[PDB]
Parts: structure tokens; C-alpha cells; sequence
């Protein structure tokens, strides 16, 4: 099987700025009537794929001229010439010279000013221990870049056991990430300590955002 | 140019 | 060019679907045509594919021997018998001429049955309350606030949790508005017909 590989998954761009998103084949792409299958994929947030190029360079028709591919046999390039909001989303490279095979994927995302996350604690309900099970939840919300840790201390001693990450898509009005996190415990667990820590690493500050609670 | 059509991996 | 899948939906595994694609704007009996599925862990893949006239065809390793494409040229429309069904087959179903993709149609492969969610209130300048929305199968449910409260709204992704769903959603408001003001999360579960609403109180 063909292996298509998308060297940078995730992609930050200004509006205006040029862009170019690669994709490196295992095997040759080159057909036996001279033709090299490969096609650009645009996906934006919550439609289906879109056709951008054909061929590794054959421009489809309606998609503006911003656009443009070029490649080798094994080395294939997607070109935007000055990026556009419409433009935002992620980017399927993908051959059918043989079994057809996709790339994973490039996100396209946009690049804004660095934003501090803002982090809230918050214990399970006594409704839901009433029950077998306690959730403790994290939020860091509205913060950028992407990248972020969050590490659950139980008494000093980190947790690493039942924890569930959610990351929002980038956001519609200022274009930041938001981040819950979710400690599965149980109700005779839960009551078995004291001190609940929830500790945020981001790169707009050196030491991490801790927020915590007793009971 | 758009799909291979006639390519090999076809039964 | 116009393309519209349909038959997708919930089924246990082992069970059959069919699914069809409408298509309009074009000649339909020179196009070649694909069954392209999207998985969240799994990523795009080609799953059958024939040609305009019939006469060849393909089908991914994953679905030779439960799957079949077929087409009707004198009704414009495109097939593929999903017979066997897996939970590896659950994702997203286009019908696609390459230049042109259909809307989508989402096959849904599971042993979980429909179950409405339970809704837990996360309370504590600026105020952030929540509603954890726990055990609910399929997807998906739709929050809101006081539905009329939007900005400061932040509804996270479902995560799988022993063959169940679970999400939170919160809410940013002024510390004047509450308790002051009621702040309720409105939890709808289309699957299940119901309509959960849970008054934030403070603790």
C-alpha cells in the first residue's frame, strides 16, 4: 500500500501570507500513460471535502488562482498565494495511481496574538456522587497557541488514570483554543483524599496556572 | 486526470 | 454537478444498510463514481469505486466480501450494500466524482443502545458555571444557555466512556448576573426525544 505522508500536521498563517503544504509519497506516482495521480483536498470546518487540484498541478475550475500545485514523482507541493479565510481548514493530499490512499491531513489554522488560558476548577455534584461515580473538571479556556499540558494532582501525587481531554476547533469570533478535562473517579475513591489539583502548563507563562480545592 | 479510471488495482 | 447520499444511520454490529446517492446536473452514465468514508481515528479512505458503464470496480482490503457498489443509469443513482457491519466501518459516507462530493451520509456501528443523558451542574469579576452531560448514546446532543446567553458559551467535543458519551458545556457571565439571574443549561438528545434543562446553583 501507497503511503502518503504530511510532514507538518498543523500549519499557522496570517491572513495575506503565503503558504505550502507538503506531501511526500513511499512509492513512485507516476502512471504508466505518463500521468502522476495525485490531488489536493480542502475540508473546511463542518463540510465535506472540496477538489483543489487534480494531476499535482491542474487547477479546478472555480477555485481562485491563489492556488497551485507542483511536485516529482515522489514529492508533491500545495502552494496558497496569499492566505484567505475561506482557506482555513485542513488539507488531504491523495493518489489513485494505485489502491487509492489520503494523506492525513495538514490543519490549516490561523495565527493570532499568544492568549493566556483562563483556568476554573470544579468539584463533582453531590447529585451525580449519589451515584457510583464523581467527575472533577478542568477548564482552560479561550487560550492560543494550541499547544498546552494539564496535569491532575490527587494530595501532591499525580493522576494519570482516568482522565478525558476535549479541545475545542479554533474559535468562530477570536480565533483561540479551549480545553476541558475530566477526572473519572469513583464516589469511595473521590472520599478517600483531601487536596483536588488541576495544573495548566501554557508557553504564555513560565511557571504553571494551578487551580485546586479540599471540599 | 481526475481518478485513475483505468488503473491496475481494479478487479 | 449535484450528488446527495442517503441510508446512513445507527445499527448493532453484524447488521445490514444500504446506502444510495441521488445525482442531478450531470450525465451520470460517463461519470465514474467512489464511496469515500471519514472515521475520527481512521482518517479519509477509499472504500469501493466502479465504472460508467460498469465493467470494473474496487473495494478496500477492510470491506471485500461484506460490501457491494452498484449503480441504476436510467435513475441516477449509485449503491453499496454494507452487509456484516463493523464498529472499524463507523464514520461519515461519500458519494464522490472526485470534482464533486455529496453532502455526507453517517453510519453509526454499535452494541450501546439509545440512552437520553444525565445532567450534573458544575458550579465554583467574571463567572464560569457548567453542566457535564454524562451517558448518552449516539451523538449527537445540543446545549444551550437560557435558550438567549451565546457569548462565553464553550461547548467541548463527547469523549467515549464504557460504550457512552460525555461532554461538558460552559458558561462565562458577569458575577453581578449570578445567582442574581437564573443560568440554565438547555441539553437536547434528538436520539432519545428528550430535553434536559439543569439550573446552576450555586453550592
Amino acid at each position: 500500500d501507497i503511503v502518503l505522508t504530511q510532514t507538518t500536521p498543523t500549519l499557522s498563517a496570517t491572513i495575506g501570507q503565503s503558504v505550502s503544504i507538503s506531501c511526500r509519497s513511499s512509492q513512485s506516482l507516476l502512471e504508466s500513460d505518463g500521468n502522476t495521480y495525485l490531488n489536493w483536498l480542502l475540508q473546511r470546518p463542518g463540510q465535506s471535502p472540496q477538489l483543489l487540484i487534480y494531476s499535482v498541478s491542474n487547477l479546478e475550475s472555480g477555485v481562485p488562482n491563489r492556488f497551485s500545485g507542483s511536485g516529482s514523482e515522489t514529492d508533491f507541493t500545495l502552494k496558497i498565494s496569499g492566505v484567505e479565510a475561506e482557506d482555513l481548514g485542513v488539507y488531504y493530499c491523495m493518489q489513485t495511481t494505485h489502491a487509492p490512499t489520503f494523506g492525513a491531513g495538514t490543519k490549516l489554522e490561523l495565527k493570532r496574538a499568544d492568549a493566556a488560558p483562563t483556568v476554573s476548577i470544579f468539584p463533582p455534584s453531590t447529585e451525580q456522587l449519589a451515584t457510583g461515580g464523581a467527575s472533577v473538571v478542568c477548564l482552560m479556556n479561550n487560550f492560543y497557541p494550541r499547544d498546552i499540558s494539564v496535569k491532575w494532582k490527587i494530595d501532591g501525587t499525580e493522576r494519570r488514570d482516568g482522565v478525558l481531554d476535549s479541545v475545542t476547533d479554533q474559535d468562530s469570533k477570536d480565533s483561540t483554543y479551549s480545553m476541558s478535562s475530566t477526572l473519572s473517579l469513583t464516589k469511595a475513591d473521590y472520599e478517600s483524599h483531601n487536596l483536588y489539583t488541576c495544573e495548566v502548563v501554557h508557553k504564555t507563562s513560565s511557571s504553571p496556572v494551578v487551580k485546586s480545592f479540599n471540599r | 486526470q481526475l481518478i485513475n479510471t483505468n488503473g491496475s488495482w481494479h478487479v | 454537478v449535484k450528488l446527495q447520499e442517503s441510508g446512513g444511520g445507527l445499527v448493532q454490529p453484524g447488521r445490514s444498510l444500504k446506502l444510495s446517492c441521488a445525482a442531478s446536473g450531470f450525465t451520470f452514465s460517463d461519470s465514474y463514481l467512489a464511496w469515500v468514508r471519514q472515521a475520527p481515528t481512521k482518517g479519509l479512505e477509499w472504500v469501493a469505486s466502479i465504472t460508467n458503464s460498469g465493467g470494473r470496480f474496487y473495494y478496500r482490503d477492510s470491506v471485500k466480501g461484506r460490501f457491494t457498489i452498484s449503480r441504476d443509469n436510467a435513475k441516477s443513482t449509485l449503491y453499496l450494500q454494507m452487509d456484516s457491519l463493523r464498529s472499524e466501518d463507523t464514520a461519515t459516507y461519500y458519494c464522490t466524482r472526485m470534482d464533486y462530493w455529496g453532502q455526507g451520509t453517517t453510519v453509526t456501528v454499535s452494541s450501546a443502545e439509545t440512552t437520553a443523558p444525565s445532567v450534573y451542574p458544575l458550579a465554583p469579576s467574571m463567572v464560569t458555571l457548567g453542566c457535564l452531560v454524562k451517558g448518552y448514546f449516539p451523538e449527537p446532543v445540543t446545549v444551550t444557555w437560557n435558550s438567549a446567553l451565546s457569548s462565553g458559551v464553550h461547548t467541548f467535543p463527547a469523549v467515549l466512556q464504557s460504550g457512552l458519551y460525555t461532554l461538558t458545556s460552559s458558561v462565562t457571565v458577569p458575577s453581578s448576573t449570578w445567582p442574581s439571574q437564573t443560568v440554565t443549561c438547555n441539553v437536547a438528545h434528538p436520539a432519545s426525544s428528550t430535553k434536559v434543562d439543569k439550573k446552576i446553583v450555586p453550592r
